[PDB]
């Protein structure tokens, strides 16, 4: 599963 | 009555790959351990305490502001540890809520200003009216309202809760669009 | 359920009793095209299950155990499931800290089965009385059939109860003693134990958890089940589903403009079947349906519109633009404007109008599809 | 044959259960919680339009049949315990609800007093029912209720609650707790019925005969000098959390004296039995005097029976009753069930009599054919 930390890191990468 | 508009400023929210819209002001703890299945809304000042155990949350659920998701503590005979918390898909948690439930099923609606005792088990399609306290080890059966202080079974939900609730949560997500940056 | 105010939109249900209720609370019999209400339908008990431990109980066991769970106990101070705790076990409540030690029940070595209810003191005399009256009833019955036939053409004794010459007096302790309200019991918890209503809290022993039931609904006109829950109490699927929302197109209100003697409210007519047509031409006619609560008027200019649903175009979509009529059209969704005349009465703007649609009965069914149903809908604007 | 259910409707409480049982399975306030209204509505209301009563009874009986009794209504017979001289319209509305809607096989409209007699095993006694609305005395002699010698007074639980509310509002001393630790009389306009009922059942008690008479005399206090008995200590009843109503000691024993006060009319709870007895046939008196049965929730108050018997023996010596009922030995019965549900226990004993219960009860076929429920009024 994709942990919420990974999603936050990906969102930071997108910014 | 359709779900009214509820706009948010895009600056203080994070939209994720899976579609979770988690507020910046939300107090995420142990975020490596938290799991959101997508399309989730975590509002401001939400204290999700994933630093104690696995707090997994299903799709399209709504966690309104000032709500704390803290996994419960169970004292078993062999020792002590913290039970992981599981929440099913399409759960509508109103603001100022306190959740210590071991398991919350799908299609559940917790009323505003509610406290759920330690290790409670909420089965699918159950409602908790506002200003209600569920003491620990309280099991809410499906299709029942648990209201009062303490929460006692005081009614049954209509037949089409599985359909009405999945409509309501989807409408809430679809109407939670960001503010116009004019 | 309550997140969207279902009470705002009230469908009327035809029958002996005229009842307005939200669409979610109505059931749509398919054999009788008229939808049926919760008051009109007949309820039956399908199964018994303990709410605390979700264990299904057969009806014979429910009668034998007096509709009570074998294991769970309800706290007497507050109706909450008592929890067994080990030091060698005792019941303790979660909300209030009422322990089994308060009333004085000795700790049971076994976990669950040790705890039991006291026996009623007057059960023996009850059995003696019921046996005596049973044999007397037998004699009366035999006399009755003897008399009937005439028209057409050992023993058990009970000692009478002895009247007490002097009833026990009020103890002098009642005078000159403060009343500790913790010791005495409120009438609700006192009457929770009707067999021996204990005035003192220390003599209020706990009771087993009352069972709940699952309800099967049966249409009264035709004895056909509208809804049948499944065996497993935790299961969510239903064996038979004929809820109204699954068949009738649901009407909701989207826009709520001000009621200053002028407005134009937008309302959506969502379809639930794969394909259908809707035409809300009717506006209650004149004195049709008895719109008692109506306190406004809606034009409801209604060109019929075809709707569909999918679990996931010019002539279907773009040619019927309907700019003044059809506001927005999404999947299984169509918005329509109606010009309310608010503030006719003092307040609480309520508008009544008739919505017409087509239902596929599938009795055999082109004739079934050709049949048109009409439902009286009362919307209540905020005012 | 399936066991017949038993229902005893009352203003204060409804007792429900199954026949051939040691006691009622359910006993609840006779109210229905309609959505939107905070304080629930009384189910059993007299002198109201029949549609509203029909809806109320429908909802309440549905609650009884699908929340407390876990069984279908169609399968099992019904034994409805209704007091004698119950209002007619309420009775036919109740039977119409039972038949037209629930389609029960048959309902037996048994009288409460005769059923209460059945529990003891005797076949003759003077049954006094101290109900919520009113106290009612009826003599039964060999299974024949003597309606001619009935008696009734409005000294049930309702009058007692009203007297308690009046006395509390007069001598009100409540500590609001928000800068009002001192006495703050009548901070609330009216006390709810539940609080009055709890105060009455928990604190108040019936004093001895001599103490009660001294209290009644000292109420006038005509040329009296501290003739009242010393009262019990005050009790601080909590209201609403913070509020603390200091229920005075005097109220706790003076509120219930309205039942036993004569007031220049010779009408009280005790005098009611004597008035009914003096009207009875000459031969029936002794067997009715030696067999007294007391039922009803008000009779369960502590010290009520002792005061009642003492007042009976005291009023017997008065000149009105001295000639007739002077040399009589009154004796109270002690039925197996608590006085709340003695009538229900009688109905439950009658319910298991399967053979007669079919003939005595009114079949739904008969009701559909006629629509007229039997009653002791002229047909
Ligand atoms: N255990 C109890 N101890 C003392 N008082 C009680 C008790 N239970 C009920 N009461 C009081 O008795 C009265 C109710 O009496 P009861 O239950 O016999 O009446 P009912 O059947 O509801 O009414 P009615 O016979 O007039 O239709 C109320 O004042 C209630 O407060
Ligand atoms: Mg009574
Ligand atoms: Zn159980
Ligand atoms: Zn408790
Ligand atoms: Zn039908």
């Amino acid at each position: 599963s994709t942990s919420l930390l990974s999603e936050i890191e990906q969102s930071m990468e997108a910014e | 009555m359709e779900l009214g508009e509820l706009l948010y400023n895009k600056s203080e929210y994070i939209e994720t790959a899976s579609g979770n819209k988690v507020s910046r002001q939300s107090v995420l703890c142990g975020s490596q351990n938290i799991v959101l299945n997508g399309k989730t809304i975590v509002m401001n000042d939400c204290i999700i305490r994933g630093d104690l155990a696995n707090v997994r949350v299903g799709r399209h659920c709504v966690v309104k502001s000032r709500s704390v998701i803290r996994p419960p503590f169970k004292k078993f005979s062999k020792g002590v540890a913290f039970f992981p918390l599981h929440i099913g898909d399409h759960v509508f948690i109103e603001e100022d809520c306190v959740v210590n439930a071991a398991q919350i099923g799908s299609y559940v609606h917790v009323g505003k200003n509610c406290v759920i005792g330690r290790r409670c088990v909420l089965k699918d399609c159950c409602k908790i009216l506002d200003n209600t306290v569920l003491p620990p080890e309280t099991v809410v059966p499906p299709f029942t309202v648990f209201s009062g202080c303490p929460g006692l079974f005081s009614g049954e939900l209509p037949e089409c809760t599985q359909e009405l609730m999945i409509d309501v949560t989807k409408s809430y997500y679809q109407k939670f669009l960001p503010l116009t940056q004019v | 359920a309550s997140l969207l105010q279902s009470e705002r939109v009230l469908y009327l249900v035809q029958g002996e009793k005229k009842v307005r209720a939200p669409l979610s609370q109505l059931y749509f019999c398919r054999y009788c095209s008229e939808l049926r209400s919760l008051e009109c339908v007949s309820h039956e008990v399908d199964s018994h299950y303990c709410p605390s431990c979700l264990e299904n109980m057969p009806s014979a066991e429910a009668k034998l155990k007096k509709n009570r769970c074998a294991n769970c106990f309800d706290c007497p101070g507050c109706m909450h499931t008592l929890s067994t705790r080990a030091t060698a076990y005792y019941l303790a409540c979660g909300f209030c800290r009422w322990t089994s030690r308060d009333v004085g029940m000795a700790d049971k070595s076994v976990a669950s089965g040790g705890w039991q209810e006291p026996d009623h003191p007057h059960t023996q005399r009850m059995n003696k009385l019921i046996e005596y009256y049973q044999q007397l009833a037998q004699k009366e019955k035999v006399e009755r059939d003897r008399k009937k036939l005439a028209r057409r053409r050992k023993e058990i004794k009970i000692e009478p109860a002895q009247a007490v010459d002097e009833v026990e007096p009020l103890p002098e302790d009642y005078y000159t003693r403060p009343v500790n309200l913790t010791e005495v019991t409120t009438l609700q918890q006192r009457l929770l134990q009707p067999d021996f209503q204990p005035i003192c809290a220390s003599q209020l022993y706990p009771r087993h958890k009352h069972l709940l039931i699952k309800r099967s609904l049966r249409c009264r006109q035709c004895e056909h089940n509208l809804s049948k829950p499944e065996f497993n109490p935790t299961s969510i699927k239903f064996k038979i589903q004929l809820v109204a929302v699954n068949y009738i197109p649901e009407v909701r209100i989207m826009s709520i403009p001000n009621l200053r003697y002028m407005k134009e409210s937008q309302v959506l007519l969502t379809l639930t079947n794969p394909v259908e047509n809707l035409t809300h031409v009717t506006l209650l006619e004149c004195e049709e349906g008895d719109p008692d609560d109506t306190n406004s008027t809606a034009k409801v200019s209604v060109p019929p519109t075809e709707l569909v649903l999918a679990g996931k175009l010019a002539e279907p979509q773009d040619f019927p633009d309907d700019p003044d009529v059809v506001a927005f059209r999404k999947a299984n969704k169509v918005g329509v404007f109606i010009k309310v005349t608010p503030q006719r009465e003092e307040g609480d703007v309520t508008v009544c109008f008739k919505l017409k649609h087509d239902f596929k009965n599938l009795a055999a069914d082109p004739g079934a599809e050709v049949s048109w149903l009409t439902q009286h809908v009362e919307l209540s604007l905020g005012p | 044959e399936k066991t017949a259910v038993v229902i005893d409707l009352g203003e204060a409480f409804t007792k429900c259960g199954f026949a051939g049982e040691t006691g009622p399975r359910c006993i609840i306030p006779s109210v229905i919680k309609k959505a939107g209204m905070p304080k629930p509505i009384k189910v059993v209301q007299y002198n109201i339009n029949t549609e509203e009563l029909y809806s109320y009874l429908k909802e309440f009986i549905h609650i009884l049949y699908f929340r407390h009794l876990l069984v279908n209504p169609r399968d099992r017979r019904v034994v409805v315990i209704e007091s004698v001289l119950c209002p007619s319209h309420f009775r036919e509305t109740l039977t119409r609800v039972l038949f037209k809607y629930f389609e029960v096989p048959s309902v037996l409209l048994a009288p409460s007093h005769l059923m209460a007699l059945l529990t003891l095993g005797i076949n003759s006694a003077m049954v006094l029912d101290c109900g919520y609305r009113e106290s009612l005395v009826l003599p039964i002699y060999e299974g024949i209720p003597v309606l001619n010698c009935w008696g009734a007074l409005p000294l049930g639980g309702k009058a007692l609650h009203k007297e308690l509310e009046t006395q509390l509002l007069e001598q009100c001393t409540v500590d609001t707790g928000a800068a009002k630790e001192q006495s703050l009389p009548s901070v609330m306009g009216s006390i709810p019925e539940g609080v009055l009922e709890d105060i009455k059942v928990r604190t108040c008690f019936v004093s001895d005969l001599t103490r009660g008479l001294k209290i009644q005399a000292a109420k006038f206090n005509i040329d009296g000098n501290t003739e009242r008995p010393s009262p019990p200590p005050n009790v601080d009843y909590p209201l609403d959390g913070e509020k603390i109503l200091h229920v005075l000691g005097s109220i706790r024993d003076s509120v219930v004296e309205i039942l036993f006060e004569q007031d220049n009319e010779e009408k009280s709870v005790a005098t009611l039995i004597l008035d009914s007895l003096m009207q009875c046939p000459i031969d029936t008196r002794k067997q009715l005097a030696e067999n007294l049965v007391i039922i009803g929730g008000t009779s369960m108050l502590p010290g009520f029976l002792h005061r009642l018997l003492a007042e009976i023996r005291y009023l017997v010596e008065k000149p009105k009753y001295k000639k007739t009922l002077g040399t009589k030995t009154f004796r109270i019965h002690t039925p197996p069930a608590k006085a709340n549900c003695v009538a229900w226990l009688g109905g439950a004993i009658f319910g298991a009599l399967q053979d007669i219960l079919g003939s005595r009860s009114v079949s739904k076929e008969y009701y559909n054919q006629t629509g007229r429920i039997p009653d002791w009024c002229s047909l």
